[PDB]
RNA sequence: GCUUUACUGCAGGCUGUCGCUGAGGACUCUCACUCCGGGAGGAGGACACCGAUAGCCGGGCA
RNA sequence: ACUCGUACGGUCACUGAAUCCUGCCCAGUGCAGGUAUCUGAACACCUCGUACAAGAGGACGAAGGACCUGUCAACGGCGGG
RNA sequence: AAACAUCUCAGUAUCGGGAGGAACAGAAAACGCAAUGUGAUGUCGUUAGUAACCGCGAGUGAACGCGAUACAGCCCAAACC
């Protein structure tokens, strides 16, 4: 047959690249060599197009203007710290290990110094439950328990824009204008309804996929469709 | 069909009659050397291996009396044309 | 009396033994970071490359090459085959990975040509390869007895028409009676079936 | 609208012309190579064995 | 052209084994190698990646 | 590529606004988990064979299968008497 | 091959790289008319559709030698300096 829309997708052509030159930047952590004397002051809060946050601009001690991963309820004119003996409140960045238990973070960096991985979406975060000298455990967004390295850096307290998910579109043209920020082909077409040249569960009279859908996970790509390695299907048992 | 596992019958290598012990053949062994196993290793490869990619016949639904013929004093053995039979018991 | 140069010869025969078992472990780690074809003053196996027609003089150059280990990098058949010409990969090529590197070494100089090379191991993703190359444009080669014949016009490119020793063998042109029905004088003139 | 006559009229993209090296007006001004003699391309000059019969 | 529990194969995935690969049926270590770090250094570690091969699945493809 | 993205994410599918609802079936097929025992290749190992080698057999046994379990808003099924 | 998968078409078409006036080969770790014999290498005639291969089907297919053409044999590495 032809190639399915899934495998279109990896050749990165345009219909399924990110507006990346519209973009504006990477909120990863500064880099401190030591000591936490790195302050900077909150000088604006704007919009960020890759995630439907905000995000905002802080000009640090030293002259560098960044623009930073926001939590909820911060605001200009504040004053932000980074560094191992940075203050403990809303906004400011040091490791796991100089955090207190009990304390929702954002913005986790998986391997010390990556710059964030975990807990960067609209109103999350992780939860910072277990210390130690060897590791730190934090629950993430997902409920999963992740151990990390306590020199792990991140940010208190929780993501700016949180409920943005409790509205509805209403309209498929809403879809449409965030889709249009995202590396992502929109509107979807669905596989039952194509012919059987162009996936799996096309073809046939009328639509129906004419095979069960939950597929293994060795199928190889152009048949790894439907539910993947579904360990259970339904909403039953 | 019933076979009396001895018997008076022709010998050709005695020359004359003697009495023999009939047994059904059994399959003796491979040893993997022959020509046609040197032949399937050379020319299997990649993709389909023209006769060696073909897989075991079927069956006749009757096959024919596979026996030995062992002279009682000679201790040489002979074969015959077979016929077809369901089941071949010896007596005795 | 041994000239010093056999015991260059003798540690080489083994390797993954010895001094040489540790000179390889350190040294690799440094090749592992250089390019795919470094110029470098001196032949790792002196003996090997003097034995090879090398000479400390103008115009000789010695540089190592390294190429990725295994059999061919071939793209599956867009188009309608038989089983037979499905094969993807158990298929090798029929250039040995010596003859590879000698190649990209002798595009890297342009005007050099390629005398010889040998083999100076590999790790489980690589092998390297030191080839000695000559400047027929030099006098001090166009003056030599045992290098001047690589001057010839002929000689140009060698390499890459496969007149080369590492090429000669791989032409399967070694033996000079049976077994080499298809091969000499030429694998093309043989219909290509060598 | 038709694929016809209707769409031709939209044709006024100027694409191959004559090139610099060649000749040929085969230099596309677009993809800045000549799809006739190469220029752009490669050093070397376009050419094909199939621009002929086989034995000829 | 299309389909599939048609025939025969081919990609691909899983898995064992051999090489890369080192020291003291379960284990410690560091030195290759990998990853994080601007760097110091940190994490991991003879595994993983990669080469070779074996078994299984394999209309994704011929 | 996704991705200047990180589960309030984005990938793969099905249904197709709201409203009231969405029953029974895990035997077969699919997916997933488990598995005492059974089955399960190659290398190495052991026996026989060969002054060697081919080869025959053995022991060990991964995934997989047998077997067990979960799962239908998974393929689908919901009859005759 | 009266289908077709090994095989065939064929190392052909076509593609990548490269030299010359011609290329390539070439002074035996050869041959094995087994010899008290030949003596670098191409090529031509023959050996021969022979040996060999092959769903032992269709088809594929040499060599040594011999008669010719032309003939030509040398240089390093190391030992010792
Ligand atoms: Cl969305
Ligand atoms: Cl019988
Ligand atoms: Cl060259
Ligand atoms: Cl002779
Ligand atoms: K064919
Ligand atoms: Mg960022
Ligand atoms: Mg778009
Ligand atoms: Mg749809
Ligand atoms: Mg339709
Ligand atoms: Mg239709
Ligand atoms: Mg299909
Ligand atoms: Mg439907
Ligand atoms: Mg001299
Ligand atoms: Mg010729
Ligand atoms: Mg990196
Ligand atoms: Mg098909
Ligand atoms: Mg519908
Ligand atoms: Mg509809
Ligand atoms: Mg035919
Ligand atoms: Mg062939
Ligand atoms: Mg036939
Ligand atoms: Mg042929
Ligand atoms: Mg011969
Ligand atoms: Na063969
Ligand atoms: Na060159
Ligand atoms: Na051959
Ligand atoms: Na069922
Ligand atoms: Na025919
Ligand atoms: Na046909
Ligand atoms: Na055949
Ligand atoms: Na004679
Ligand atoms: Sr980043
Ligand atoms: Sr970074
Ligand atoms: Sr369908
Ligand atoms: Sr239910
Ligand atoms: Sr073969
Ligand atoms: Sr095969
Ligand atoms: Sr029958
Ligand atoms: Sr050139
Ligand atoms: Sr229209
Ligand atoms: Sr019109
Ligand atoms: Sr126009
Ligand atoms: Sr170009
Ligand atoms: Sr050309
Ligand atoms: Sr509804
Ligand atoms: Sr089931
Ligand atoms: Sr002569």
């Amino acid at each position: 047959g032809r190639r399915i829309q899934g495998q279109r997708r990896g050749r990165g052509t345009s219909t399924f690249r990110a507006p990346s030159h519209r973009y504006k930047a990477d909120l990863e952590h500064r880099k401190v060599e030591d000591g936490d004397v790195i302050a900077g002051t909150v000088v604006d809060i704007e919009h960020d197009p890759a995630r439907s946050a905000p995000v905002a601009a802080v000009e640090f001690e030293d002259g560098d203007r960044r623009l930073i991963l926001a939590p909820e309820g911060v605001g200009v004119g504040d004053e932000l710290q980074v560094g191992v003996s940075a203050e403990i409140a809303p906004g400011n960045t040091l490791p796991l290990a100089e955090i207190p238990e009990g304390v929702p973070v954002c913005n986790v960096e998986s391997s010390p110094g990556d710059g964030g991985k975990f807990a960067r979406a609209s109103g999350v975060n992780a939860q910072l439950l277990t210390h130690d000298r060897n590791v730190a455990v934090v629950k993430l967004p997902s409920g999963e328990m992740k151990r990390l390295d306590p020199q792990c850096r991140a940010t208190i307290g929780v993501v700016a824009g949180g409920g943005r998910t409790d509205k509805p579109f209403v309209k498929a043209g809403n879809k449409h204008h965030k889709m249009k920020a995202r590396g992502t082909k929109w509107p979807n077409v669905r596989g039952v309804a194509m012919n059987a040249v162009d996936h799996p569960f096309g073809g046939g009279g009328r639509q129906h996929p004419g095979k069960p859908k939950s597929i293994s996970r060795n199928a190889p790509p152009g048949r790894k469709v439907g539910d993947i390695a579904s360990k259970r299907t339904g909403r039953g048992g | 069909m019933q076979m009396p596992r001895r018997f008076n019958t022709y010998c050709p290598h005695c020359n004359e009659h003697q009495e023999h012990e009939v047994e059904k053949v059994r399959s003796g062994r491979q040893t993997g050397m022959k020509w046609i196993d040197r032949q399937r290793e050379r020319n299997s490869g990649i993709g389909n291996d023209g006769k060696f990619s073909k897989v075991p016949g079927g069956d006749k639904p009757t096959k024919k009396t596979d026996l030995k013929y062992r002279c009682g004093e000679c201790g040489k053995a002979h074969l015959r044309e077979g016929w077809r039979a369901g089941r071949l018991e010896f007596q005795e | 009396a041994r000239s010093a140069y056999s015991y260059i010869r003798d540690a080489w025969e083994n390797p993954g033994d010895g001094q040489l078992a540790e000179l390889q472990w350190q040294r690799q780690q440094e090749w592992r970071n250089e390019g795919a074809v470094e110029r470098i003053e001196r032949p790792t196996r002196l003996d090997k490359a003097r034995s090879q027609g090398y000479k400390a003089k103008q115009g000789v150059i010695v540089a190592r090459v390294s190429v990725r280990k295994g059999s061919a990098r071939k793209r599956r058949h867009k188009a309608g085959r038989r089983s037979k010409r499905q094969g993807v990969t158990r298929i090798t090529r029929r250039k040995d990975i010596q003859r590879v590197a000698e190649e990209r070494a002798s595009r890297t100089f342009p005007n050099l040509r390629v005398l010889n090379s040998y083999s100076v191991g590999q790790d489980g993703r690589q092998k390297w390869h030191e080839v000695i190359l000559i400047d027929p444009n030099h006098p001090a080669i166009q003056n030599d007895d045992d290098l001047s014949w690589i001057c010839a016009d002929d000689q140009a490119d060698r390499v890459f028409r496969g007149l080369t020793g590492a090429g000669r063998r791989n032409r399967g042109l070694s033996g000079k009676g049976k077994g080499s029905e298809k091969t000499r004088p030429s694998l093309r003139s043989n219909g290509g079936k060598a | 609208t038709g694929a016809g006559t209707p769409s031709q009229g939209k044709k006024n993209t100027t694409t191959h012309t004559k090139c610099r090296r060649c000749g040929e007006k085969s230099y596309h001004t677009k993809k800045k190579v000549c799809s006739s003699c190469g220029f752009g391309k490669s050093a070397k000059r376009r050419d094909y064995e199939w621009q002929s019969k086989a034995g000829e």
